[PDB]
RNA sequence: UAAACGAUGUCGACUUGGAGGUUGUGCCCUUGAGGCGUGGCUUCCGGAGCUAACGCGUUAAGUCGACCGCCUGGGGAGUACGGCCGCAAGGUUAAAACUCAAAUGAAUUGACGGGGGCCCGCACAAGCGGUGGAGCAUGUGGUUUAAUUCGAUGCAACGCGAAGAACCUUACCUGGUCUUGACAUCCACGGAAGUUUUCAGAGAUGAGAAUGUGCCUUCGGGAACCGUGAGACAGGUGCUGCAUGGCUGUCGUCAGCUCGUGUUGUGAAAUGUUGGGUUAAGUCCCGCAACGAGCGCAACCCUUAUCCUUUGUUGCCAGCGGUCCGGCCGGGAACUCAAAGGAGACUGCCAGUGAUAAACUGGAGGAAGGUGGGGAUGACGUCAAGUCAUCAUGGCCCUUACGACCAGGGCUACACACGUGCUACAAUGGCGCAUACAAAGAGAAGCGACCUCGCGAGAGCAAGCGGACCUCAUAAAGUGCGUCGUAGUCCGGAUUGGAGUCUGCAACUCGACUCCAUGAAGUCGGAAUCGCUAGUAAUCGUGGAUCAGAAUGCCACGGUGAAUACGU
């Protein structure tokens, strides 16, 4: 019953909370759906969204779905190598190099979000939809447009990401 | 529901006891059948005044427990609502559901 | 609906017959619950059609049995565009019943001195296609005879069912396509 | 919210039930409101510890109480006065001389009523109320029993409006009338009104309960069959 | 003018194809709008890449190019305003105060189609009977008075909470009468309570007589019942059912719902839990992201049916005795027979049907075949569904009272309508005479043989009883014969005069039963409308729950005991 990936360090970030109705079909019942976001100190791609009869047991089974089919990925320091224009359907983030000298700025529970993703330095504006369920993206499509460094020189730059497999 | 006929019929049983004992087939000695020939006249037909109360005719009982407007069951000592309560928590003996 | 097709039980016998001509005629004459007094109406009766003629008991019930019996009956379907029929071919059983029903409904107001002189001279008049459920079974074969040119919602069912694997006739049908 | 009668009407029928006596005719009565008043008198006596079943018991020149406990020896006290004291108000109550002996019954650390217990508290402090239904039945299947039901109501964590909710586990038929299986509707009030659990537990469908008789009790026990019958 | 469009500006370069429509042309057996070679517009299908979704994908909505057009929330507005063109209405780009927190692209599931199609409950049908019409029983409203108390309003109210209603009951209304109070504890005073007995007043309540002064003890003093009084406190059909707890009705026997968990989508959420075939069934063959498990359902369960089996009375009697030929009793065990172990029957078999298949129907022996007959038996849960009035209960009000003792009046009036059921209108029945067999159960303040009384019901006394012992009980319809013709009769028997009875001082309105004479409504009832598959339906009596007193009902029993189930 699947393989899973953790980080040595606990997520528990829980960003939105749903109920599931039918209103005639068996009435209305008491379920919860629930979406949970698990990190790993430097980013994943875990995003789990699960249902269950109560909230503790929503959370739990969405925190679950947040590390299967999910694996970590990684950013050295506390900034990220490129100024790009993350987009995830219609929820659209952006990224500019920084110092270390300012780490978050951020409010809710994206300044919660970007900690483990390694990309809170850069943190410059979301536009379009900027509600819970996708504002959460940055720790996802913003570590798929990723750069890291590996040089030694800027004019070798370009040379050692052709020799990283040639 | 409601006290006051609840209050009625627990003061009735010691008013019973103290007015009707000594005049239950009074009515009929002085008056009825049983006064073949002897009383059936004024002078002993004042003696009954005091019982009314007292008497097996008001002594309706409801619910012995709690009290209940009407729809008592004399075998239990209980009503309708107050037998399934109790039969839920198994409090009565014997009890059956009816299959045959 | 019905989840299953059901078929009729076993019925028993009576104190005074091992026929069954016999104990499902006293059957549907019981009224009042009460078959044992129907016993006696039924032989009563076949007494009384057995001295209007002695060669048989049954002369005039077996024809009237006949002859006040439909064979046919019809329904009305239609859930759309026009006003439709359909016919079906009943079982015996049925056809019977009919027949016997209505010749007790109508001898029992016929007026006559005894109950046995009402139902021999009923089953006399009937026999002769000359009673009262005559009429009845005409009409009623006559109608689900003729509406066999008809089937629920004709006009949308013959572009449907051609579409939906099917015949480019002209056919009656249970509330379905045609 | 249908609320089929949920014991009632399964009892006697290869289902025990919490009295077993014989009376019949007009004075059925008169021992059923002494039997509700030993129920409510005696175990208010033994309260002193926590109790999982009650079943008062009427044979021919006795009354015998059997109780059902978490653990035993419990309720009867030290030396024996204190037991003695437990004899002394049945009899006082029913009229007949008594008996009370302790025995358990099947699966004894559960019990229907102290889930409730557990359920109840964090309401009555006003706090901790959304994880606790849940806890209860984890302990309550970590202790025992097949399967279990729990519906709780009340004005819940002290809000100003009414709540339903509930929680099932395992295996818990409801059309079942085998085996006795074990129910406790708590009601008790707080500061904000009035709470309450409805508690169904089920430790078994032939486990627990009497099971039905294997014989004719008519050929058994019979040292000499016959009277006379013609036969002599 | 416009929905005036590769819906996608103009035109072009580049990016896995295949195929449709249909066409230059090379090649083919020209082998069917075809294939291959190489172009064509034009369309399906889907990969790299793109969208919020539909969708796009070599004709882009990809990768882009140059260069131009245009937008900055909605409504109000494609209008106003300005420039211009137009016989002439008009057209054209294109705005605000004001109003307002939205408006607007897409999609899930419920519901819903009157778009397309599928399924089920005695829900219809196939019938049969019933309410609605008569009259009565009983509840509802209308309407009425001092008041004729509410709760409830198709299916989800009306033989239901609130099953036995003179007062009591009991909410309602009026009259007396008191405030620790009918009831508990705690203090104070008078009477013991209990019983017998005369009387006043309405009865509450009190006075007097006669019996008794018990109970515990500091004989201080109190409990018990009753009166008196004070607090704490008891009590409250006290309000609020969007403040609540407990509890239950609905859909429906729908044939599905849910618990844990994975997966597909950004997700809401689905999937399962949906299809086909089959079913009481998540039962069973086939099968897709559903997997594992529970609920509904199946089961254990009590009961019946023959039949085995044991007991052998308060049960039975083939032969036998006492004998009027009755298990009453000497006696007998073949036998039912009662309550219980259960056996037997499993859709298991065979055949048809059914997609192979679950399973339905038929088939047969047998007491009995459709998961043997009966009953148990009903999911999560919306419905602000209904009870604060069993009962629990806060916020929160009275506590000389929204408590409590006592009498009388009323729901049950009567105008009618309405729910339900009862028994008639016939003759399958009624009558007259003669004639037959039950099952089950209720009786410890009770009923009850005999008794004497009684038109009958019943009456008071009492052996007896514990109900298979004794009694309700003549069980009736049905059966035998004769009789009756749609005439309110040969059906029905309401009203009313008048007598006799029950629980109780006390039966007048509000109560129930017996019986004598006369005698009406009612010809199977319109709109409406339901229950039922077989011990049912119909119909007749019986007992019981209730139960102070009494039934037309209900509840359960037994007599006599039906049509049919194609079809949706």
């Amino acid at each position: 019953a699947h393989i899973e990936k953790q980080a040595g360090e606990l997520q528990e970030k829980l960003i939105a909370v749903n109920r599931v109705s039918k209103t005639v079909k068996g009435g209305r019942i008491f379920s919860f759906t629930a979406l949970t976001v698990v990190g790993d100190g430097n980013g994943r791609v875990g995003f789990g969204y699960g249902k269950a009869r109560e909230v503790p047991a929503a959370i739990q089974k969405a925190m679950e779905k947040a590390r299967r089919n999910m694996i970590n990925v990684a950013l050295n320091n506390g900034t990220l190598q490129h100024p790009v224009k993350g987009v995830h359907t219609g929820s659209r983030v952006f990224m500019q190099p920084a110092s270390e000298g300012t780490g978050i700025i951020a409010g809710g529970a994206m300044r919660a979000v970007l900690e483990v993703a390694g990309v809170h330095n850069v943190l410059a504006k979301a536009y379009g939809s900027t509600n819970p369920i996708n504002v959460v993206r940055a720790t996802i499509d913003g570590l798929e447009n990723m750069n890291s460094p590996e040089m030694v020189a800027a004019k070798r730059g370009k040379s050692v990401e052709e020799i990283l497999g040639k | 529901a409601k006290q006051s006929m609840k209050a009625r019929e627990v003061k009735r049983v010691a008013l019973a006891d103290k007015y009707f004992a000594k005049r239950a087939e009074l009515k009929a000695i002085i008056s009825d059948v049983n006064a073949s020939d002897e009383d059936r006249w004024n002078a002993v037909l004042k003696l009954q005044t005091l019982p009314r109360d007292s008497s097996p005719s008001r002594q309706r009982n409801r619910c012995r427990q709690t009290g209940r407007p009407h729809g008592f069951l004399r075998k239990f000592g209980l009503s309708r609502i107050k037998v399934r309560e109790a039969a839920m928590r198994g409090e009565i003996p014997g009890l059956k559901k009816a299959s045959w | 609906p019905r989840r299953r097709v059901i078929g009729q039980r076993k019925i028993l016998p009576d104190p005074k017959f091992g026929s069954e001509l016999l104990a499902k005629f006293v059957n549907i004459l019981m009224v009042d619950g009460k078959k044992s007094t129907a016993e006696s109406i039924v032989y009563s009766a076949l007494e009384t059609l057995a001295q209007r003629s002695g060669k048989s008991e049954l002369e005039a019930f077996e024809v009237a049995l006949e002859n006040v019996r439909p064979t046919v009956e019809v329904k009305s379907r239609r859930v759309g565009g026009s006003t439709y029929q359909v016919p079906v071919e009943v079982r015996p059983v049925r056809r019977n019943a009919l027949a016997m029903r209505w010749i007790v409904e109508a001898a029992r107001k016929r007026g006559d001195k005894s109950m046995a002189l009402r139902l021999a001279n009923e089953l006399s008049d009937a026999a002769e296609n000359k009673g009262t459920a005559v009429k009845k079974r005409e009409d009623v074969h006559r109608m689900a005879e003729a509406n066999k040119a008809f089937a629920h919602y004709r006009w949308l069912s013959l572009r449907s069912f051609s579409h939906q694997a099917g015949a480019s006739s002209k056919q009656p049908a249970l509330g379905y396509l045609n | 919210g249908q609320k089929v009668h949920p014991n009632g009407i399964r009892l006697g029928i290869v289902k025990p039930w919490n009295s077993t006596w014989f009376a019949n005719t007009k004075e059925f009565a008169d021992n059923l409101d002494s039997d509700f008043k030993v129920r409510q008198y005696l175990t208010k006596e033994l309260a002193k510890a926590s109790v999982s079943r009650i079943v008062i018991e009427r044979p021919a020149k006795s009354i015998r109480v059997t109780i059902h406990t978490a653990r035993p020896g419990i309720v009867i006290g030290k030396k024996g006065e204190d037991v003695e004291k437990l004899r002394k108000v049945v009899a006082d109550i029913a009229g007949v001389p008594a008996q009370i002996n302790i025995a358990e019954v099947r699966k004894p650390e559960l019990d229907a009523k102290l889930v409730a217990d557990s359920i109840t508290s964090q309401l009555e402090r006003r706090v901790m109320f959304r994880r606790a239904m849940k806890r209860a039945v984890q302990n309550a299947m970590r202790l025992g029993a097949k399967g279990i039901k729990v519906e709780v109501s009340g004005r819940l964590g002290g809000a100003e409006i009414a709540r339903t909710e509930w929680y099932r586990e395992g295996r818990v038929p409801l059309h079942t009338l085998r085996a006795d299986i074990d129910y406790n509707t708590s009601e008790a009030h707080t500061t904000y009104g009035v709470i309450g659990v409805k508690v169904w537990i089920f430790k078994g469908e032939i486990l627990g309960g009497m099971a039905a008789v294997e014989q004719p009790e008519k050929p058994a026990a019979q040292p000499k069959k016959q009277q006379r019958k013609g036969r002599k």
